[PDB]
């Protein structure tokens, strides 16, 4: 495995936010400096195939944002990039060019403030799901819950939350079936949504979750199966370290297997790979299929890869920045682990097929979707 | 401009218009409300003189001026809302102090009552409405929990510590752009150092106080002064607990809270430090409140690393206190945390050293732009506190030139009340270890007294190292001179230092020149056993005397008492002592110690001066004893005896003895006083011819009595 | 029987492979570090794990030359006290404090395996 790890060139701000959308990689700083790369750069970097000084952000700028509130939210597709402040939000279509897979200018980008809130309330989280084409915004003070149409920014419905439940984060379905909120009040709650967006609240889960004032990176199983529950309330013995735990949609949200962590601050950004990687035992002429997450802690820069089908994590990177780290992405076919952090500072791990094991195709994971429990379909009012 | 001096004119026009035929209440009071609403917006001190009679009648704010007046109008008194008290406050803080520095203010207590109305009225600051303010306490109370490294203190050094706050941007975001919390918490402390003076201060009323810091620095002002404050109050917090609570030195419990509380005042300071480093253009200002900053910080850090602390703030347990520890079996074992020390000691050395070091550096910056600035003893004090055991003047020539002008300072600055005298105390008492050790050059550290003659005020043939003799008679010419120095001690007014320097009298007459008489003389004046009406220590307190000497130190004196007691084997006097012990409970802490401790050197006294053998008393004689033979002896005995037929000291000591075993638990007392009974009473009268033996003592006891 | 802990197999240590000095005062690292068997180049087994720190392996690989610990103790100190009368990557000597005592400390509760593992199940103590 390659680690590169580079220090970015933006002064007096701090990278919280960084999307990996097709061959780009776009960073978020604090202040509104935006830089995007190309991936694949990365990559040859990180190999050595291209030499250190000769790395430059593809496209680099500025967006138009007050002082009003600081940007921790971007989100969108290739055709459209919404990027949301913590009390406003912009969407940029067009801001990639679709024939020739380039970043369109700022000019072209069809720059428009979609939403802005006002203190005290403060948005919590921003979700958009691609299956169910419809962006989902958390919202804290009141708690509330808008979905809005990709594209057009169509208010599609409301979900209003209790006052004692604030919210802190949302889980996407990969199949774009359901949607999992964790609150303040350590509750989970799951609901069934659809195209339209009519909802459906389908599981409450309370006494589950241990949650703090930041803002976190939380992926579901590529299957749509499994349910990573970190800083784990219920079942963990009291005084120890944190854990988290992994339930099952289909069996009833049991725990199956536990995560130890250590007896520090509990994990912040946990991203599971996309694809789905098979280890062919060849003395057993067996296959042990499995999956590969990369946890985060919240307070110091210490990474762990996990191994579904192993008793141990893969490796341990341990204090790689003194910072926290602030989010983390895999590459879209997950032989690529990017990470970003406060002190401006990007940690690129390049791995091989050796490195992971062999990746099954995506039709395998959504067969294997498609072994999941099918929902009843939600009653249009 | 104008505008403003024509409204304030006829504001006043019109308020004294109406407070000559008393009736401003009409229209409830409205003019009031709009007169204080045009006030709010003129800033000078006669809309201020104004504003405080419109306080006065309308809430009946009474402000004390000196040239200030009643306008009664007979107005009602109202209650003032929160909107309203905001730039109230806001102006009264921008008038009072303007361009000034309010800590280098002098504090005005006239503002200071509606100042606690005005935080009443606001009351704490609601969390559970802010993410920015729940998310900046949270990091506060991480970054206080937040163990102790040397890179932590470099970062500080280079200002890289940051916690990276976020200002609320609020609607009290102005208020505490004003600093609201910081006035308040100043007037707070002051009235707070005022009444520690007067020693009627309380450790209870500072949570508020520290609460409202937290509040007001969770607001990111990028205000280090109030870390400074909040670093002093813990600081004042950690002095109480030290010096009037032995009890929570002994308890490593309730050390572990104090060094907690220590951590606090240090990761406090360190970011105040940090925070000044992070700014870019400091005036001389910072550079003289973060100067005291850094002596505060160090101080803080003499007395977390030394004695009875030794570094308990450094050692750092994990807030998950059971640890998940994998066995290799496949099994998880649940494991206590152990403290675990986060800085080696070198480093926290080097840190003093760097704090005081720099803080000379400012100093010397500081002088160099304000040359009328009066410097302090202080950085040669804790220098030299680092010299305490740990050099033994190896660096005499550079011992010179620091203690020289750490004594001017204290002489020059001396005030008629009371002179500085412990930069020569311990100049005397550094000399006098490092002679007797031999460890330095003893020609330039005599002649550094005749520089210290200032405060010594005596002859120059003292300071003449005078090496024309046996070094022995040099050292106790010295000591002769010392005590001279003692005796200027005792001439000044010694507010609360008798008691040390009759210690080092004792440590002089016994240790060195081995005048165990005269040591005794100067002790018993001190320590009256032989009264019967007096306490046991004199240190003079009849009902006037504050604890916290009389705690550790009389216990430490009786205890070098017994020592002197012990090289003469005079037990009437122990015996006295532990009278007088008994009842002087209050007068000093662990007294069952202490009366255990004495009650062994008064036996061993007592068995050494006058002799036993104890292990033949209650083993083998009393079975031995025939019962009618032993009620026989015994009767002929209570029959016989007489006090003058006997020395003083064989029956005063049976007496003792059984008056002890009738006080204490009856073991320590039996050897003693059976010794004494079978050896000098029963068996003389035996030859010639344990209840019933001690009742038979009690029959001679009354008879002695 | 449950399937025994088996050794974790000798994993070549990470090397860190280019340095280049960035505007910024954190240059940028380039380092290899090997997450397979060191002698069969295989995936590696569920018993593998591999544990490091950045700032000893950067104090590691710019200055081997650590003298004794008393006399840079001692020469530190006296450098301090002749003053009174960042070098990211290179030994600040202007920097007066040691870790290496507080290295080795770090690296022995590291080096404890106690509390990082997985555990397949709720967490009962037995």
């Amino acid at each position: 495995m390659r680690l590169l790890k580079y220090p970015l060139d933006i002064h007096n701000e701090q990278v919280n936010a960084l999307a990996a959308l097709g061959p780009y990689i776009i960073l978020a700083g604090s202040g509104g400096h935006v830089m995007a790369w190309r991936q694949q750069q990365l990559v040859d970097t990180a190999f050595d195939r291209v030499m250190i000084k000769d790395l430059k952000p593809e496209v680099s700028f500025q967006v138009d944002q007050d002082t009003t509130g600081d940007i921790f939210f971007i989100t969108g597709d290739l055709e459209t990039l919404y990027i949301g402040s913590e009390h406003r939000l912009w969407g940029y279509s067009g801001w990639l060019c679709r024939d020739t897979n380039n970043i369109n200018s700022v000019e072209k980008m069809n720059s428009k403030l979609l939403f802005e809130c006002k203190s005290p309330s403060t948005i919590t989280d921003v979700k958009y799901d691609i299956n169910l084409g419809i962006l989902f915004v958390l919202l804290s003070n009141e708690n509330k819950i808008l979905l809005f149409r990709h594209k057009t920014f169509d208010k599609l419905s409301e979900i209003t939350i209790d006052k004692a439940s604030k919210p802190i984060t949302g889980i996407i379905d990969p199949t774009g079936q359901t949607f999992t909120v964790m609150t303040s009040d350590r509750s989970i709650l799951v609901y069934q949504i659809n195209k339209t967006g009519t909802h459906k609240l389908i599981n409450k889960l309370t006494q589950h979750v241990q949650m703090y004032p930041l803002h976190y990176r939380i992926s579901m199983s590529p299957q749509a199966d499994i349910l990573p529950v970190i800083n784990s309330v219920k079942g963990v013995p009291n005084n120890a370290t944190s854990c988290t735990a992994l339930l099952d949609r289909n069996n009833n949200y049991k725990v199956t297997k536990t995560l130890v962590t250590p007896s520090s601050n509990g994990c912040r950004v946990l991203v599971y790979s996309p694809a789905f990687y098979e280890k062919p035992n060849l003395k057993k002429g067996t296959s042990t299929r499995y999956n590969l997450i990369a946890t985060s802690g919240s307070t110091d820069g210490t990474i762990l890869v996990w191994n579904t089908k192993r008793m141990k994590p893969l490796f341990n990177a341990l204090q790689v920045s003194s910072t926290a780290i602030n989010d983390m992405s895999w590459s879209q076919d997950g032989f690529t682990l990017f990470a970003i952090s406060n002190d401006a500072t990007l940690y690129t791990f390049a791995f091989q097929e050796k490195d992971l094991g062999v990746a099954l195709p995506q039709t395998e994971i959504k067969s294997l979707q498609e072994v999941n429990k099918k929902l009843p379909k939600l009653e249009e009012p | 401009a104008e505008q403003g001096i024509e409204t304030t004119e006829l504001i006043w026009s019109l308020h004294t218009l109406f407070g000559h035929f008393h009736f401003c209440d009409a229209s409830n009071g409205k003019f009031l409300d709009l007169a204080e609403k045009l006030l709010c917006q003129f800033i000078n001190n006669d809309s201020f003189l104004q504003l405080k009679q419109i306080l006065w009648c309308r809430y009946h704010y009474a402000i004390a001026s000196d040239n200030f007046s009643p306008d009664l109008h007979d107005t009602k008194a109202v209650e003032m809302e929160k909107i309203h008290s905001l730039p109230l406050g806001t102006y009264l803080i921008k008038l009072q102090y303007q361009n000034k520095n309010p800590y280098l203010s002098s504090s005005k207590t006239t503002l200071k009552q509606i100042m606690d109305n005005i935080i009443e009225k606001i009351g704490d600051p609601s969390t559970l409405d802010n993410h920015i303010i729940s998310r900046n306490s949270f990091l506060l109370n991480e970054y206080l929990s937040r163990p102790i490294t040397a890179d932590l203190l470099k970062h500080t050094f280079s200002g890289a510590t940051s916690l990276y706050l976020t200002s609320p941007n609020d609607e009290l975001q102005q208020g505490m752009t004003a600093g609201l919390f910081y006035v308040s918490s100043l007037q707070s402390l002051g009235l707070y150092k005022m009444r520690k003076k007067s020693m009627q201060a309380r450790p209870s009323e500072l949570d508020s106080i520290i609460r409202m810091l937290k509040n007001d620095i969770i607001y990111n002002t990028n205000r280090f002064e109030s870390w400074i404050l909040l670093g002093k109050c813990y600081s004042y917090i950690v002095e109480d607990d030290l010096i009037w609570t032995s009890d929570k030195i002994t308890v490593p419990e309730k050390k572990d809270v104090i060094a907690l509380t220590q951590r606090k005042a240090i990761l406090c300071y360190l970011m105040a430090i940090s925070i000044y480093y992070s700014k870019l253009d400091r005036t001389i200002d910072d550079k003289k409140i973060i100067l005291e900053a850094l002596d505060d910080l160090g101080s803080m850090l003499i007395s977390g690393y030394y004695n009875p602390m030794n570094k308990l703030c450094f050692s750092w347990k994990s807030s998950a206190e059971n640890t998940m520890r994998l066995s290799e079996t496949g099994e998880v074992v649940m494991e206590k945390t152990k403290k675990i020390t986060t800085i080696s000691d070198f480093n926290i050395e080097q840190s003093i050293f760097l704090c005081f070091n720099r803080a000379c550096s400012l100093s010397g910056d500081i002088k160099s732009q304000d040359d009328v600035f009066v410097l302090n003893w202080s950085s040669f004090y804790n220098l030299a506190k680092f010299f305490f055991k740990t050099d033994g003047g190896n660096n005499c020539k550079l011992v010179a030139k620091y203690i020289t002008q750490g004594c001017q300072i204290a002489y020059e600055s001396s005030p008629a009340k009371d002179p500085i005298i412990e930069p020569h105390y311990l100049l005397v008492n550094a000399c006098y270890k490092w002679v007797k050790r031999g460890v330095i050059g003893v020609n330039e550290a005599l002649t550094l007294l005749s520089k210290d003659n200032q405060f010594f005020q005596e002859q120059e043939e003292f300071w003449v190292n005078d090496e024309g003799l046996a070094w022995d008679y040099q050292e106790k010419f010295f000591f002769d001179k010392i005590i001279r120095l003692l005796r200027h001690l005792l001439s000044v007014d010694k507010k609360k230092w008798q008691h040390r320097p009759r210690y080092r009298i004792a440590r002089i007459l016994f240790d060195d020149l081995g005048d165990v008489n005269g040591a005794l003389e100067e002790m018993d004046s001190l320590i009256s056993a032989k009264s019967i009406n007096k306490n046991l220590v004199n240190i003079w307190k009849p009902d006037f005397e504050r604890p916290g000497k009389h705690f550790i130190y009389t216990y430490q004196y009786l205890v070098l008492y017994l020592d002197l007691l012990f090289a003469i084997k005079d037990f009437n006097t122990t015996g006295l002592v532990i009278k007088k012990l008994r009842r002087f409970g209050s007068g000093t802490v662990n007294v069952n110690e202490l009366l255990e401790r004495a009650i062994n050197v008064y036996t061993q006294s007592a068995k050494i001066k006058l002799q036993l053998q104890d292990k033949s008393y209650v083993e083998q004689i009393l079975p031995t004893l025939n019962y009618q033979e032993f009620l026989k002896i015994s009767e002929q005995l209570n029959q016989v005896f007489d006090q003058g037929k006997y020395p003083e000291e064989i029956s005063s000591g049976l007496k003792l003895a059984f008056q002890l075993k009738k006080g204490h638990s009856g073991i320590a007392f039996d050897s003693v006083c059976l010794g004494i009974y079978f050896e000098y009473l029963y068996f003389p009268l035996a030859r010639q011819d344990k209840k019933e033996v001690f009742d038979r003592v009690r029959l001679l006891v009354d008879k002695i009595t | 029987s449950p399937k025994r802990l088996v050794a974790a197999p000798t994993v070549s240590p990470p090397k860190i492979l280019q340095t280049a000095e960035t505007k910024a005062k954190e240059p940028s690292i380039l380092i290899d570090v090997p997450l397979y068997q060191a002698d069969t180049n295989d995936y590696l087994d569920e018993n593998g794990q591999v544990i490091f720190n950045l700032s000893t392996l950067i104090k590691e690989k710019y200055h081997p030359k650590s003298k004794e610990l008393a006399q840079l103790k001692d020469s530190k100190r006296n450098l301090l006290m002749q003053l009174s009368d960042n070098l990211i990557g290179k030994y600040d000597v202007e920097d007066p404090f040691i870790d290496d005592s507080e290295l080795l400390w770090e690296e022995q509760r590291a080096a404890t395996k106690d509390g990082f593992f997985v555990y397949f199940g709720p967490l009962i103590e037995k």
